[PDB]
């Protein structure tokens, strides 16, 4: 009864599988293959370069000497040094690609894309001294590229817009930004994937030090946002807290960590948080710091997600001629680029929503972290989730129900994710919520507490009947999406046996009224329900509290 | 059967205990308890042999359960005093009955998606100390399976303990590749969002390690047949899931590496001959799912990259490629695709029998499977092959109106169609003819229809526009920051100056003699049109003096001072658009006619509307 | 080979095309300027993935030859590829002769 092996189990060489993925590695919108395009690259400043028998001569193909270093350390290493000779090697010609003056760096974006696919193929054995060499590489590489995230937030009256309109050098420093952050979420999800006894490896104060330099440049105040490296510097902040959750020796970490660090963070993360998602100005250039915007001249998708259109992918190809040998790049004119559907403008409000949840869902990853008080752990995250839970039901009500885009239901389960970030806030962290900061939000609490204390009244929907027009009033979109999912995608949505499209003609039901802000579920009004009417603190009297129940009835 | 009537007296009992009133969620424990007995008789009398079978009965059963701890979240956290909560013990007993019901998806999704019901807001209530009380578990339970996955390699292995372990690990993966909706944040690895987990990467760990499973096993089994071809359906499930899944469109991914993953695992699955059973159109889904996913985005040369078909070819026989039937077919269409796609369309040819360009075929014949349906009733199977077939015509594209329009008044583009007053004849020949009472329904389609088709009329004006290239609103459906009622127009046509649709809509509705009972629904959608109409719109004059209420002030105020807080709220939002016209509102009576209206409502529940109007 | 400075492959890198302006036997495009052992290379990663030994072996054979062959078969022409080509293919050739294939020896 015992299965019998496979005498000659044919195990496939993981460095030749590596290599091959290495080689036939393009990116989303390229022609050519990402070797291949450093096949098309020289470096005629540096006329020698040479770090562990890795000769580049001047007018050298790059990606040959590429190729030389892989197909000689295949035949040595194993796996992981084979991986960590790559990155130092890269590393250091990355480095002095960068520190010249007169030297171009077209390389380094696809050096960098190059690296993170070695990074991110195995990260079973992909070692974390190695992690931790190239992630501080990534952290003062891009404090060398340091006045990309760094363009002020107004141009000068005289600020002219005459220019040559290029876009060559703007499209490789974009690149090598993005690339840049993509890779510190690269290495910080494969270290996640790295178990939970081996850290400390990877972890001191310059890790902390580098990428707190690097955030304060990536979320900045007083400069124009990249929408791009905001999504990946606050996805390491959760890879960061999630991994301070999930390992039993969570007190060297934050003893390693000072609260500076802390509330630096947060009080950038408030100033994300406290921004508005409108369509019809995503792809404008308007006013700074409520809009996250994803201007037009940064469009591409990125290594992670496919954040765009990417309108950028096939001047990527045309960065380079293609037929020659050189450094210098090919040709882009800047206005080029740019009316036939702002489904473009939805998906990357359908980004934005998922980029809000982030933060308020590493905001609950730290008060779990921080189940006892401390310098964050403070109040604020009363007043400005407040405000945002607030702002989000009631221009929710206002402007978005009827609006039929595909982003409310996202849009309305961000109000109902921050009510739980509320309300555990309020049951197990009483204990620093001061007498100041609640009568500083006192009206936007209650209100939005009473937002749905009105949805126990249940007199729009009792029925199946008229619900379903509601939904083809506003829920039609949800129908194309259950009806393409039930036509395709799904291998139980067929042959339907008479008790599961009943659980549909449930759950569709109940969605499209949690989209039209009455009948939310009974669990989310009875949270709301024990804050207000909970005596852990005076939010109403009695003789206040009547009056909110009579504008329902009661 | 017998007990069928013991659950309608079970569910009845559950609703008895639910509290004094109709509130009831009680997220605490109570210092009357006595439903202990039948949460432990719900699973007690569920690992049976007999009617489990039965499909509806198990439903009940399940869904009774599912209630009882919807009403009572107290239950998970009740603390099962042997060194946790009894959530723990809830879930491998919920997954000794989901191993017996393995291979009926309908089976494990109705299961899994109300464990996410379970998990997601239940554990809500209390986090830290209960949170990592059960995503330890969860991870417990998996290194225990991915822990005994390593001794069939030594072969001391049993058969079907070798047998459910694999099947445990299946249904363990297969909870935890559902979307974000059924488990959120509850657990600790799909903590991350963007599409983005420590799921993603230790599945991959753990997906290579079943591989070297497989390669190490030795086993030509028809059960093991039936079991391999499960993770590969998981591996296609657990893709599509994370796309962003549009309206109509082909639902974009998000992770490359995660689309590299799927493609060249099931490539690796079928270059080792692996999953070979009869009639199973699984992996052909799994084909043509995916290839569906790259029909002609970016992703096209991923696929052609990280799953080659190329090399199977064997132009001249019947068995065209090798390893079963419909499979085979399956990719024989992909490959057709491929091919049309490849080459010049010149080559090319529409042959009218299925209407699909085809080439120049070949000297043999080969094209049996390419453009005839092959199915024994395979739904699914047969209308992914005609998407396949289908969207290379480069037809008309699909857009949300006329969609809705083809749902409704079925085949109506036969015609010019995108020729703007025939669709208005026929909207107005169907809202005068082809209601009595029982369009109750029907008639809210055709008010949403006439809502948009109102702002399709306003994009006149806006001599470039058609019926196809309008998907949503460039006014109502996107927005901008600020003030919204600056990107409103005051000299914006009239509704009844300019409008027949706004005519049309005072003929029928405005002047219907049973306005006081539409329905709710329909209230709500002459709401929505009015505001569609009034938003595009300059609305009429409220009030000439003659008492006159213009039919929709009228509506506002039946609709204001309504029971239901919906139609409250969304009687609110049409009240700026009166604000705000010129030769109406120029000097400012609108104005003051609607200052003395709001002046005049002390009811206490149309406070929230009322306030918000004044805003 | 013994002698010249860069690898068989680098110097078929190096090379073009410009009087056949397309090429294509079995999914082997060349465009014009197109780098030629960056087709070849294509085409050997292409079938790494697929075919077994001798399936890879005799498709580069079958390939290369036919490359080798309208190379040939040309006026202007310069043959420049075709010394490389065929070094190319009896390092191809006699790397295994176990599963070499004997009526691809005969092709
Ligand atoms: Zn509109």
């Amino acid at each position: 009864n015992m299965v019998p092996l496979n005498p000659n189990r044919i195990i496939p060489d993981e460095t030749s599988l590596f290599l091959e993925s290495i080689l036939l590695h393009q990116i989303i919108g390229a022609d050519l293959s990402t070797i291949e395009i450093l096949n098309r690259l020289k470096l005629d400043y540096i006329t020698e370069f040479k770090f562990k028998n890795f000769v580049i001569a001047k007018g050298a193909p790059i990606g040959k000497s590429i190729v030389s270093l892989l197909l000689r350390c295949k035949k040595t290493l194993t796996l992981d040094r084979f991986i960590d000779t790559l990155l130092e090697d890269i590393a250091v010609l990355i480095k002095e690609i960068s520190v010249h003056p007169n030297e171009s760096k077209l390389a380094v974006p696809f050096l960098v894309a190059l690296m993170y696919q070695i990074v991110q193929f195995r990260p079973s054995a992909t070692h974390n001294l190695a992690l931790k060499d190239c992630f501080l590489f990534i952290c003062d590489l891009i404090r060398i590229y340091h006045h990309v995230l760094k363009v002020p937030i107004h141009e000068s009256n005289m600020n002219l817009h005459v220019e040559p309109q290029i876009f060559q050098y703007e499209l490789i420093d974009y690149l090598i930004i993005s690339y840049s952050f993509d890779l510190l979420e690269g290495i910080l999800r494969v270290l996640q994937s790295h178990p939970k006894q081996t850290y400390m490896e990877f972890f001191d104060e310059n890790i902390l030090k580098s990428f707190e330099f690097v955030y304060k440049l990536a979320l900045t105040i007083s400069y124009k946002p990249m929408v791009n490296v905001i999504f990946s510097a606050v996805e390491v902040v959760n890879i960061i807290t999630s991994i301070i959750l999930n390992m039993d020796n969570s007190s060297d970490l934050k003893s390693l960590i000072s609260g500076s660090w802390w509330r630096d963070c947060i009080t950038r993360l408030y100033a994300l948080l406290e921004k508005e998602i409108k369509s019809g100005d995503v792809y404008n250039e308007n006013v700074d710091t409520t809009t996250l915007h994803m201007s037009k001249y940064h469009d591409f998708f990125g290594l992670i997600r496919n954040i765009g259109d990417n309108e950028l992918g096939g001047l990527i190809s045309k960065l380079i001629y293609t037929d020659r040998l050189q450094s210098v790049p090919r040709v882009i004119s800047k206005e080029d680029i740019g009316f036939t559907a702002p489904i473009i403008g939805y998906k990357m409000e359908k980004w934005l929503l998922k980029l809000k949840d982030e933060v308020l869902n590493i905001f609950e990853n730290l008060l779990m972290i921080y189940g006892d008080d401390a310098t964050i752990v403070n109040g604020e995250m009363l007043i400005h989730s407040s405000k945002f839970l607030s702002r989000e039901q009631a221009l929710m009500i206002e402007r978005y129900v009827g609006q039929d885009s595909p982003n409310l239901d996202l849009r309305c389960h961000l109000i109902e994710h921050t009510l739980t970030i509320i309300y555990r806030l309020w049951k197990d962290h009483f204990k620093q919520l001061r007498e100041e900061q609640i009568k500083q939000v006192e009206s936007q609490l209650i209100m939005s507490l009473w937002r749905f204390l009105v949805c126990q009244t249940e007199t729009v929907t009792a029925n199946e009947r008229e619900m379903r027009d509601h939904r083809h009033l506003v829920d039609s979109l949800h129908d194309l999406t259950i009806k393409d999912q039930a036509s395709y995608y799904e291998d139980a949505f067929e042959d339907l046996p008479e008790y599961i499209e009943e659980e549909l003609k449930m759950q569709l039901n109940k969605r499209t009224g949690r989209i039209m802000q009455v009948k939310y579920d009974e669990k989310f009004q009875e949270m709301a329900r024990t804050i207000l009417e909970s005596k852990s603190f005076d939010l109403t009297t009695l003789e206040e509290a009547d009056s909110l129940y009579i504008s329902m009835g009661l | 059967e017998s007990h069928v009537k013991y659950l309608d007296e079970l569910i009845l009992a559950i609703k008895d205990l639910n509290s004094g009133v109709d509130s009831k969620v009680q997220i605490k424990k109570v210092p009357s308890l006595k439903i202990l007995n039948t949460l432990i008789r719900n699973l007690k009398d569920q690992r049976r042999n007999n009617i489990m079978k039965n499909d509806t009965i198990f439903s009940k059963t399940v869904s009774a359960l599912a209630l009882l701890l919807e009403y009572n979240p107290f239950l998970l956290v009740m603390k099962d005093s042997n060194g946790n909560f009894e959530i723990q013990r809830l879930i491998d007993d919920f997954l000794n009955i989901s191993v017996l019901n393995y291979d009926n998806y309908h089976r494990i999704w109705f299961m899994r998606r109300k464990l996410g019901s379970w998990c997601k807001a239940c554990v809500e209530f209390y986090g830290k100390p209960a949170k990592f009380q059960l995503t330890a578990h969860f991870e417990n339970t998996m290194n225990l399976y991915e822990q005994a996955l390593t001794e069939v390699l030594l072969g001391k292995t049993e058969l079907l303990k070798f047998y459910d372990t694999l099947k445990g690990l299946y249904i363990l993966l297969y909870w935890f590749t559902s979307e974000y909706s059924t488990f959120g944040n509850s657990i600790a690895f799909l903590d991350s969002s963007l599409g983005f987990t420590k799921f993603d990467f230790n599945f991959q760990r753990l997906i290579r390690i079943v591989l070297y499973v497989f390669d190490s096993c030795e086993l030509a089994a028809l059960e093991y047949a039936e079991i391999q071809l499960k993770y590969i359906s998981l591996v296609v499930d657990y893709v599509c899931n994370r796309t962003i899944s549009t309206a109509l469109d082909a639902p974009a991914l998000v992770c490359c590496e995660q689309l590299k993953f799927v493609l060249t695992t099931m490539h690796h699955f079928l270059d080792n001959k692996y999953g070979l059973l009869d009639n199973d159109p699984t992996m052909a889904k799994g084909i043509l799912r995916l290839y569906s996913l790259c029909i002609s985005n970016d992703f096209s040369k991923c696929f052609v990259d990280h799953f080659p078909i190329d090399q199977w070819a064997d132009f001249s026989q019947s068995e065209h490629f090798p390893f079963t039937q419909l499979t085979n077919k399956a990719l024989s269409i992909v490959y057709f695709d491929l091919k049309r796609r490849s080459l010049p369309v010149e080559a090319l040819k529409y042959d009218n029998k299925f209407n699909i360009w085809v080439y120049q075929s070949e000297p043999d014949s080969s094209l049996k499977n390419v453009t005839s349906p092959f199915d024994d009733r395979y739904k699914q199977l047969e209308k992914l092959r005609l998407l396949v077939l289908k969207k290379f015509n480069k037809t008309e594209r699909g857009t949300l109106l006329k969609y809705r329009v083809n749902q409704l008044s079925p085949g109506f583009f036969q015609r010019a169609g995108n020729d703007f007053k025939l669709i208005l004849n026929e909207a107005s020949v169907s809202i005068q003819t082809c209601f009595k009472t029982n369009n109750i329904t029907r008639l809210t389609s055709w008010t949403v229809i006439l809502g948009r088709l109102a702002c399709l009329e306003s994009e006149k004006f806006s001599s470039t526009k058609d019926m196809d290239n309008w998907y949503v609103c460039h006014l109502c459906d996107i927005e901008k920051t600020g003030n919204p009622f600056v990107r409103i127009n005051p000299n914006r046509p009239e509704a009844a100056g300019k409008s027949e649709i706004f005519r049309i809509l005072h003929s029928n509705f405005l002047s219907h003699p049973n306005i006081d009972e539409f329905s709710e629904s329909l209230l709500s959608g002459i709401l929505f049109s009015l505001h569609r109409i009034f938003s595009h719109f300059q609305p009429p004059k409220l009030t000439d003096g003659n008492g006159q209420i213009n039919k929709s002030f009228k509506l506002v105020q039946k609709c204001f001072m309504n029971s239901n807080r919906y139609l409250r709220l969304l009687s609110t939002r049409i009240i700026p658009l009166f604000n705000i016209s010129d030769s109406h509102n120029s000097e400012d009576e609108h104005t003051a006619t609607l200052i003395k209206f709001l002046q005049s409502q002390k009811l206490p529940v149309v406070k929230e509307n009322l306030v918000i109007a004044w805003t």
